[PDB]
């Protein structure tokens, strides 16, 4: 029906806290997804 | 209090179905029970009248 493609950044630690309920500072503050999240989570690689 | 939504939420999902199984059982024995006391009721009845 729609698609939306969140775009952001975060640290190599606390990428688990992208997750429906996860818990973390980020997840506590930034950004935090639905419980009942439905989506794919790609988090490519960008040491570059 | 002690957990966090996700495992909280799986953790109190086994729990409630735990506890659904309990209440489940319960009432299911109970429905047979009130069947005997019903067939009780009804013997009770039959004497009445």
């Amino acid at each position: 029906t729609n698609v939306y493609a969140d775009s952001f950044v975060i640290r190599g630690d606390e990428v688990r806290q992208i997750a429906p309920g996860q818990t973390g500072k980020i997840a506590d503050y930034n950004y935090k997804l639905p419980d009942d999240f439905t989506g794919c989570v790609i988090a490519w690689n960008s040491n570059n | 209090s002690r957990l966090d939504p996700p495992e909280a939420e799986v953790q109190i999902d086994r729990l409630i179905t735990g506890r659904l199984q309990s209440l489940q059982t319960y009432v299911t024995q109970q429905l047979i029970r009130a069947a005997e006391i019903r067939a009780s009721a009804n013997l009770a009845a039959t004497k009445m009248s």
